[PDB]
This record gives C-alpha cells, structure tokens and sequence, in this order.
C-alpha cells in the first residue's frame, strides 16, 4: 500500500482572491444635483 | 410563484408535523418547524433528523 | 367618553414601545447575521413582557448619594412628557386639537431636557453629572435645527395647525419640497433622542451607560419607556412632516394605516441607523450641528420664506 | 516587496470635486453602509437551534476524561504514572500498589478537572490507551465539588462513553 | 388552597427571571473570547433573551471568563457586591473554577468561590462556546425550580 | 379642559409607574452594594469637577440663538401682511444677523473646542 496524507489535488487548488473587490456603483455629481434641483422645482411648482 | 411555493413549502411544515397540534408541538419545543428526514430513534425516545 | 379616547391613546403607546424593543432587537439581530429573540415565545413574542416582568420585579438600587425627590420626579417627567408628545398628533383626527400643535410639541421636548439635567445632577457620582452635561449641551445646540427647520417648513403650511399638514400635502409630499431640510430634519431627530452616532448620553463602549448607571429596574425601565416613546413620536412628527398621507374625511382607517405603515418605516431606519454606524466623537457632533447644519438651515430659511413670497404661493393661515 | 496603503492623492477637477461634493452633501457612502445592512438582513442567518442542533466536532476533540478497559474488561491503566508525570498542571493524582490478583493497578486516579487546562498530554503518554480525553463538553456542575474526579467517576466515564470514545479512537489512532 | 396561587406566582416570576437573564461582561483572559464566540452569530446567545449588557446595576448573572488574580479579587468583589439581586455567578474555566494552569502561582486566587458564591461552574480551558450555552440554560433551569414564594408560604 | 385631564392621566400614571416600580420589588440592602459605581472600585469626590469655560460658552450662545428663534417663530403669520416687502426686508435681517453671529463666533474662535 502506498503513502495517504493529506494532499492538495494533482492540478493544484483553483485560486483564491485577495485583493480588495470594492466596485464602483452611482451615478456622477451633476447627475445627483440635476436630480435633486429637478425634484426641488417640481415640489415648488 | 416562488412565494407562492415558499408559502406552500410552510403550509406542508404544518402538514408534514402531522397537523397543527404537532406543528405548535414542535414549535414551542424547539422553535423550529423544519421538517427533516428520520435517521433513527434511540431506546431513550429522541429522534434524530 | 374623552377619558376613554386618552386611555386607548397611552395604552397602545407604550405597548408599541414593548413591542419596538424586540422589533429593534430582531432587525439588529438580522442585520448581523442572527436572530435575536426566538425562543422567549413565538419568535419572541412574549420577550417584551418577560423583560417587563423581570424589571419590575429586580432590586432597584437607589444611590446613597441621591437626591430621591428628584431621583424619582425625574422619570416621571420624562414618562409624562414622551406620553404627552402624542395628544396633538393628527392621526387622522386628533385628541388635542391646537392653533400650536408643533409649538407644544417643541416646548414638550424642550422640557424633557431636565430629565437628564436632574437625573445626572441627583445620581451625584461627581462622572455621571458630566455625561448629563454633555447630554444636555447636545440635545439643547439641536434644539436649534429643530427649531428653525419646523419654522422653514411649515411657511407652506401656513400655521401651527398639524391638521393643516394633511392639507398641505394633498397633491405632493413635503419631502419633495424641502428634502435638505428633511434629511437635516431626521438627523436632528436622531440626535434629539440620544440614537445612533449620537447615542454619547449612553455609549455602551464610552460610559458604559452614563447618566443611567445608578438607575436600575423600575426607574431605568420608565426612563426607557420614555426614550421609545420620543423615538415612535419623532418618526411619527416626521412622516406627517414630510410624508403626508392622504385622507379619506368617510374613511379615516385609510390615513390610520398609512400612518401607521410610514412611522414604523421611519422607525425601522432609525434602528437601520445604529446598525449601520461608528460612533460620532461629542466634539465631533457638536462640530457638525454647529458649523455644518447650522448655516445650511440658515440659508435654507432664508430661502423658505423668500420662495412663497416671489412665486405668489403663500399658504393661507386659516 | 511591500505596498502603500494610504498613498493615493485625490483628482482636483470639476469632475472629481464635483463628485466628492455630492458624496458630501447627499451621504452616499452612508447610503453604502446602509445597503450592506440591508443585504446582510435578507441574508440567511448563521445560527444554529442549540441544544437541538450541535456544532461540528471532530474526533480528535478533547472533551471529558475517561478510563478505559480491555475487551476483557479489565482495566488498561498499569499504574505506570507516565500521565502524572507529564501533565503539565499537576491535575493528575495516582497511588498504587498489587493487587489481591498480583495485578500493577492503582488504588487512586484523581483529576483535578478545575486544575486541568485539557491538552491531552496525558493520553498521549499513555502507554495503553489508558487515560483518554473524551467527546462530552456538556458537564458543567453546580458545585465545585463535583469537579473532583475521582478513579470511580473517571472509570463510570469510561463506561459511559466507550462506545464512542472506542470509534474515535478508531478514526484517529492511525494519526498517532 | 392558597398555595397553588402562591406557586403559579413563583412560576411567573422564574420563568421572567430565567428569560431574560442579562449578563456582565467579565473577560479576564483566554475564556473572555469563547464567551463573544457563544456571542456570536452561530450560537446567538441574545435568541435566548441573553442580552449584552452593560454596568452591573442591570445585569443579573455574573460570568468569570478568565483568570482571577490577586490583584484583580477586590475588584471582582466590588462589582459582585454592586449587583441587584437576585443575582448569579457562573464560574467559566479552570482558572476561575479552581485556579487551573496557574494554580500553585503566588499571584493568582485559586478560585473565584473564594471571593464570590459561585453557581455554576463550567468546565475547560477554555471551554467551548457551546460548552458555556450549556452551562448558561444550565443555570436557567436552576432558576426554574427555585421555590421563593412557596419557601415565604410555609414560613 | 381636555388637555388638562390629559396632563393629569400622564403625570398620574407615570406616577403610578414610579410607585409600582420603586416598591413592587423585594430589597436586601447592605453598605457595599449601594456604593457608587466606579468599575470595581471607589469614586473620588474631588471638587467641582464639572467646569471648564466650554460649556458654559455652548449654553450662552444657545441661549442668544434661540431668543433670534424667538423672534422667528411669528414668521408664519408675518407672511398674511400686504406689506410683503418690508416683511421680507426684516425677515432676511434677522436671518443675516442671525449668520452674523455664527460668523463672528466661528471666525473669533468660539466654537472650537480647543486644548
Ligand atoms: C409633568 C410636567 C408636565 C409639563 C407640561 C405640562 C403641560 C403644559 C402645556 C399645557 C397645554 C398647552 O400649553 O396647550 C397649548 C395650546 C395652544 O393652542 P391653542 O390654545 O390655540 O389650542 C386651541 C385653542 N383655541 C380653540 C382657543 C384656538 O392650547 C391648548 O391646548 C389649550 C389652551 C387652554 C389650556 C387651559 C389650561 C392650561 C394649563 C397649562 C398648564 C398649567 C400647569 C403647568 C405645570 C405646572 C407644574 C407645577
Ligand atoms: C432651485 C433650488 C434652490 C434650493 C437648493 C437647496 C440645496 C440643494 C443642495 C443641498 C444638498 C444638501 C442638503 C443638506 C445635507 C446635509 C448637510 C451636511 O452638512 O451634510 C454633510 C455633513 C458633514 O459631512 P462631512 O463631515 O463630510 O463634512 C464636514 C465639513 N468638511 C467637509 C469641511 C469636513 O454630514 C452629515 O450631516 C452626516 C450625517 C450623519 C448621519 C447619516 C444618516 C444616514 C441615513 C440618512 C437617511 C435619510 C435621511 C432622511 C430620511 C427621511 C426624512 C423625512
Ligand atoms: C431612509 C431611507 C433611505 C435609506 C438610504 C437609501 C437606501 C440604502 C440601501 C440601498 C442602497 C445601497 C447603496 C447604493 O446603492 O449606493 C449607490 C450610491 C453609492 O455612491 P458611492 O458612495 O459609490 O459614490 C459614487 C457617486 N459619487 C462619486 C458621485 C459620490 O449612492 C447613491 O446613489 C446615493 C443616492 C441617494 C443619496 C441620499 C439621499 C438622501 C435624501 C433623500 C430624501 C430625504
Ligand atoms: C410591567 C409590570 C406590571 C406589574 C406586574 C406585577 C406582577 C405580579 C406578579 C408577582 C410578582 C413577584 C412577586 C414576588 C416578589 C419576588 C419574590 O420572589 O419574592 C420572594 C419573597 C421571599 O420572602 P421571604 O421572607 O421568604 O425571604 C426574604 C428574606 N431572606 C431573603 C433573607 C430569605 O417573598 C416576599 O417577600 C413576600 C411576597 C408576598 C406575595 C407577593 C405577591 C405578588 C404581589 C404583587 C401582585
Ligand atoms: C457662486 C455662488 C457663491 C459660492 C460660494 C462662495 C463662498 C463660499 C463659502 C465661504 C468660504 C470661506 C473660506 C473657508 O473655507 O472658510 C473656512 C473657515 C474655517 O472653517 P472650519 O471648518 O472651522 O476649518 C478650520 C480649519 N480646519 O470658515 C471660517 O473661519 C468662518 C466661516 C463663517 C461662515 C458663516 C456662515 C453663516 C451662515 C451663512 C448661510 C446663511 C446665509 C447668510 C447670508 C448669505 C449671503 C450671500
Ligand atoms: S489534559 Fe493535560 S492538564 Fe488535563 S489531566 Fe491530562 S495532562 Fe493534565
Ligand atoms: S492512565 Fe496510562 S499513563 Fe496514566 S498511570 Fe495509567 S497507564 Fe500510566
Ligand atoms: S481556563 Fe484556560 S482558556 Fe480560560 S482563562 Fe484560564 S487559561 Fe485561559
């Protein structure tokens, strides 16, 4: 019988992330102060 | 539909507790209605699930 | 008959606050991946009433060094003031019908800064007067925002009247008007009622508990008691502010539910809030309300009472 | 190598400012901070229904001690003291001397258990598969008395978990 | 006769007590963690009405989770004594239970039962976070067959 | 007067609360358990701990800026006058004062909260 220990696969483990994953999501400045003066003036009218 | 299954899913806990007795049985023992598969009881009466 | 109106007013009341405390629990529970309360009950329904019970029935320790005239008028103070807060609101139709509904209301909550002026003053312990010191110079410098905010707000109300907010939000909520003010408006309330980032009267890593260490069982419970009422009556002042719903004269339910539905929304963010937060410095919050909320409310009062006058849109005050 | 953590100077056109102003004023990242919250609340929580549910062990696990015995049911322990000696808190007390049999037995096997610090020393300077650390945790007493093992307790150990102390030995000896 | 009013009160009164007991954070050493780990979300201590609490005016069990010194007793003693009553004293590891690794040391008490009643004691070192649970519904059901109201009935 | 039985089922039942609370309890209490609470240990009094001229400064200024809020809070009605220019006029004075104010406090250091 040959030797058993614990053993990582014949191809290697697959890999693993570790950098930072923090994604970019919104919408720009003029879109976010163009909506909120639009939503101001509606309120006003 | 899917709440329409899930809303089944917990109508059939009620059913598969052997009807609301043993649901509200089950519930106020152990706080959980899940309904597992028997694996076996031992001499003592538990059963394992 | 009237008597009757007060009871099943205060009564539900203070069941919802024993109920908020497990809600809160439950969604601070979820939010950092437990449960909270499930086995008390049917998923904690009875938790409310086991801690209620256990309070009642637990040594309340008063200090040697208290002054017990105080000690005690001060919970009563704060319990008949975050009761009283809700006479004047107008679910649909309210128990106390004012020309100042939210002029009482500012007063009220301007009276139930003493409860911890007295409170840190009479627990002595020479420490516990300092966190009320600093308590009071908070809850007092937001008093400002509050003030001027309600006072920017309501010149398209056109009075004092809450009622006429149902009015004044007919067609549009308010918050589609003055939403800077509303966003300035909740962080005041926030910070009015010792919550969130601004819960330094209480801060459980800070002080431990700060002007509420001597208290304990039955004063600490009505003192707690009267924090979830002011939290509950806050975010009901806010969703009839700026989140008016509508009514129904044949069909007041509808506005009952309505009501209802966006002040436990409102409160439910609240409890979103301390979930989701560091802790502001007291320097830090005292920094924000002076310099950065303060003349933005300014400039936005100005603006407020510019606005109905140049656009001929100015409320009727009857 | 190495790397600059905090080493990024921000963009200073109207773009970039304008963008850092909004996140100012209209608290976007606190809106980010919220949105983690609420994904975490629609997430499905972690916890287990102890005691209905148990958390996951492993057969190497050190638990309540036990002595055991052979299939024969005589005891293992030879009172050879290998055990006392090692054991790094002193928790282990032991006398022997013949038995009326001429057997190397010992007439004392005290553990300490509010001595012990339950590294499992003492199995493993076991000769004989003697002393064992056992699966149990759930043995907490209302006094401290009851802590005081004794040669009788330990031995009703053994004979309370041997079915399984035996089939995680089975599962672990070809480690040892 | 009137006992059977006087024993559903006690019953009221210890199923409160137990579903609602508020601990106080004493993390002395290495048991401190497995403590926050029956904190954490697998095992959720707050789901049995197990609350975080906070200065010992509030809290009705007193947990030692770790090794208590000489230095340290007093202290111990302290807020032991500043507890409401009623209140309790779970003994968690081999160092507050009976001294443990450090027991034959000239700086460490050989117990927390020295300086406080202790009411449970909780084996390991440390032990398991599951292994304190137990120990915690343990003490909860010593709660429920405490008998107060029946002892003052017959007194 | 409604609002005031309403006054007086708060404060009675608050009351209420308090006697409930501060009685209702079973008591056993010696010298050590009632002594202030310092973390384990024992307090010092010292003397006239709560100072320092900040907190102080913080009260005054809130004091001066809440008799302007004062003379805001007619403002809703102010707006009903024909007169709507002088109206506006002294409205946007007290508000520039107002600023005024925060402006000199700010600038003069004031609102810091200094070494
Ligand atoms: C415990 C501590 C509690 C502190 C607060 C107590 C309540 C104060 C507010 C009373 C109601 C109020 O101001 O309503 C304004 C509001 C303001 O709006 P309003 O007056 O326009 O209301 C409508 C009135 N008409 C129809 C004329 C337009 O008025 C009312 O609600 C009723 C007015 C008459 C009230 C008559 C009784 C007054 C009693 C005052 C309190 C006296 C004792 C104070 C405490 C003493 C302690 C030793
Ligand atoms: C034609 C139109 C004319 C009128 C235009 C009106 C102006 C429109 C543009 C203004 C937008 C900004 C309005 C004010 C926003 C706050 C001001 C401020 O100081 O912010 C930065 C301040 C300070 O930010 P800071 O610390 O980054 O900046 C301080 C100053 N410097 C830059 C020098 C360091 O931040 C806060 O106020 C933080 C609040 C903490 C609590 C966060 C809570 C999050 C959850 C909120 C939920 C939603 C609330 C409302 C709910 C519903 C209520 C009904
Ligand atoms: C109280 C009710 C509102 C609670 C807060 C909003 C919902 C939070 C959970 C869902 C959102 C999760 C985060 C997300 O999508 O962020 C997108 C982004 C994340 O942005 P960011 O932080 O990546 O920055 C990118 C955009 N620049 C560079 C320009 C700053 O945030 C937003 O879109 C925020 C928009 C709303 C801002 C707050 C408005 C408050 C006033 C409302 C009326 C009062
Ligand atoms: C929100 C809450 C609203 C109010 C809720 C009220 C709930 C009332 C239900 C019962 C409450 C607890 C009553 C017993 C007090 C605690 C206890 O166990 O006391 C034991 C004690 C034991 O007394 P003892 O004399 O045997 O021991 C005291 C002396 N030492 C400690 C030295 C041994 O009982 C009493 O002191 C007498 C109690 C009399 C009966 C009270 C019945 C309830 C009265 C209110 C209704
Ligand atoms: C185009 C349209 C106009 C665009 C805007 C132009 C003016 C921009 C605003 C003024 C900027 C002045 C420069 C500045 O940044 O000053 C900061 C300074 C100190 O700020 P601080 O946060 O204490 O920082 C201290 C150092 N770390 O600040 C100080 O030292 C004092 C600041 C005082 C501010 C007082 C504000 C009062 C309220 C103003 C709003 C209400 C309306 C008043 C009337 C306005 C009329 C125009
Ligand atoms: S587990 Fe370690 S400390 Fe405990 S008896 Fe064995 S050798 Fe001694
Ligand atoms: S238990 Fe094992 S190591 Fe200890 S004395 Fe007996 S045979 Fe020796
Ligand atoms: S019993 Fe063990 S784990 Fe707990 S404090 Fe002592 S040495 Fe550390």
């Amino acid at each position: 019988s040959k030797v058993k220990q614990d053993m990582p696969p014949p191809g290697g483990y697959g890999p693993i992330d570790y950098k930072r994953n923090l994604p970019r999501r919104g919408l720009s400045g003029y879109s976010m102060f163009a909506v909120g003066i639009g939503t101001l003036l509606f309120g006003y009218w | 539909m899917e709440l329409v299954q899930v809303l089944r899913r917990g109508l059939q806990q009620v059913s598969g507790h052997g009807g609301l007795r043993g649901y509200l049985r089950v519930l106020f023992r152990a706080n959980d209605v899940r309904v597992g598969t028997l694996v076996g009881e031992d001499k003592y009466g538990n059963k394992y699930y | 008959m009237f008597m009757i109106n007060i009871l099943s007013l205060i009564i539900p009341i203070l069941l919802a606050v024993a109920f908020l405390t497990l809600v809160e629990r439950k969604v601070l529970g979820y939010m950092q991946l437990r449960k909270g309360p499930n086995v008390v009950g049917p998923y904690g329904l009875l938790q409310p009433i086991a801690d209620a019970l256990k309070l009642v029935t637990k040594e309340p320790l008063r200090p040697g060094t208290s002054s017990i005239s105080m000690f005690i008028i001060a919970p009563i103070l704060g319990l008949s003031l975050a009761l009283t807060m809700w006479v004047p609101l107008p679910m649909p139709y309210p128990l106390i019908n004012m020309n100042l509904g939210v002029l009482f209301m500012l007063a009220m909550s301007s009276l139930a800064v003493y409860s911890i002026l007295w409170s840190g003053w009479a627990s002595n312990s020479k420490y516990a007067l300092i966190g009320a010191l600093r308590a009071v110079a908070q809850t007092i410098s937001y008093e400002v925002t509050l003030a001027i905010i309600l006072l920017s707000v309501l010149l398209m109300n056109g009075s004092y009247t809450l009622s006429t907010l149902i009015t004044t939000q007919e067609h549009i909520w308010m918050i589609f008007t003055s939403w800077p003010l509303a966003m300035m408006w909740f962080i005041s309330t926030l910070a009015e009622t010792n919550r969130a980032p601004f819960d330094l009267t209480e801060g459980e890593s800070e002080l431990v508990s700060g002007f509420n260490v001597e208290y304990a069982a039955g004063p600490f419970a009505m003192f707690f008691m009267a924090e979830y009422a002011n939290i509950i009556m806050m975010n009901a002042f806010t969703a009839i502010l700026f989140l008016g719903a509508s009514h129904d004269p044949h069909t007041p339910e509808l506005y009952t539910i309505n009501f209802v539905l966006k002040t436990l929304a409102l409160t439910i963010t609240f409890l979103w809030i301390r979930a989701s937060y560091p802790r502001f410095r007291y320097d830090q919050l005292m920094h924000l309300l002076w310099k950065s909320f303060l003349p933005l409310t300014l400039a936005l009062c100005m603006w407020h009472i510019s606005l109905p006058i140049m656009t001929a849109s100015i409320p009727p005050q009857s | 190598t190495y790397k600059f953590v905090n080493m990024r100077e921000p963009s200073m056109d109207m773009k970039s400012v304008t963008d850092r102003a909004a996140q100012t004023l209209l608290w976007t990242e606190l809106v980010r901070g919220l949105g983690m919250t609420l994904s975490y609340l629609f997430r499905e929580p972690a916890t287990i229904n102890y005691p209905f549910e148990k958390g996951p062990l492993s057969p190497r696990f050190r638990g309540e001690h036990a002595l055991r015995r052979y299939p024969s049911g005589e005891e293992r322990c030879i009172a050879c003291k290998l055990c006392e000696a090692v054991c790094p808190a002193q928790a282990i007390t032991i006398e022997a001397e013949p038995r009326a049999d001429g057997s190397r037995r010992t007439t004392r096997y005290d553990i300490d258990m509010t001595k012990c610090i339950y590294c499992g020393f003492c199995q493993e300077a076991c000769p004989v598969d003697a002393i064992v650390e056992g699966p149990n945790f759930e043995f907490s007493t209302e006094t401290h008395e009851e802590l005081l093992y004794n040669k009788e307790k330990l031995l009703n150990n053994g004979d309370k978990w041997e079915a399984e102390i035996a089939a995680n030995i089975q599962a672990d000896y070809l480690y040892r | 006769r009137g006992e059977y009013v006087v024993a559903k009160l006690d019953d009221l009164v210890n199923w409160a007590r137990r579903s609602s007991l508020w601990p106080m954070t004493f993390g002395l050493a290495c048991c401190a963690v497995e403590m926050m780990h029956m904190a954490a979300p697998r095992y959720d201590m707050d789901r049995f009405g197990v609350v975080f609490r906070a200065s010992p005016r509030q809290s009705d069990v007193m947990i030692v989770a770790g090794t208590l010194t000489n230095k340290m007793a007093p202290a111990l003693r302290k807020v032991y004594d500043q507890m409401p009553e009623p209140r309790y004293v779970v003994s968690m590891g081999s160092c507050a239970n009976g001294g443990g690794y450090y027991h034959y040391s000239y700086s460490v008490v050989r117990g927390c039962d020295r300086i406080v009643p202790v009411d449970i004691y909780v084996p390991g070192c440390p032990p398991t976070a599951e292994a304190l649970l137990y120990g915690i519904l343990q003490l909860q059901r010593k709660i429920k067959r405490e008998k107060r109201l029946r002892i003052w009935y017959r007194r | 007067m409604n609002i005031m039985l309403t006054l007086l089922t708060n404060v009675t039942l608050a009351s209420l609360l308090v006697l409930i609370a501060f009685w209702l309890p079973q008591l056993n209490a010696y010298s050590e358990k009632t002594s202030p609470y310092e973390c384990g240990f024992d307090p010092m009094g010292s003397a006239r701990l709560p100072f320092s001229m900040k907190f102080f400064l913080v009260a005054i200024t809130f004091l001066l800026f809440d008799l302007e809020i004062a003379l805001l809070l007619p403002l809703p009605w102010a707006s009903q006058t024909n007169n709507l220019k002088t109206m506006l006029t002294m409205a946007l004075f007290l508000l520039i004062l107002l600023a005024a104010s925060l402006a000199y406090e700010w600038t003069q250091k004031g609102l810091e909260w200094a070494e």
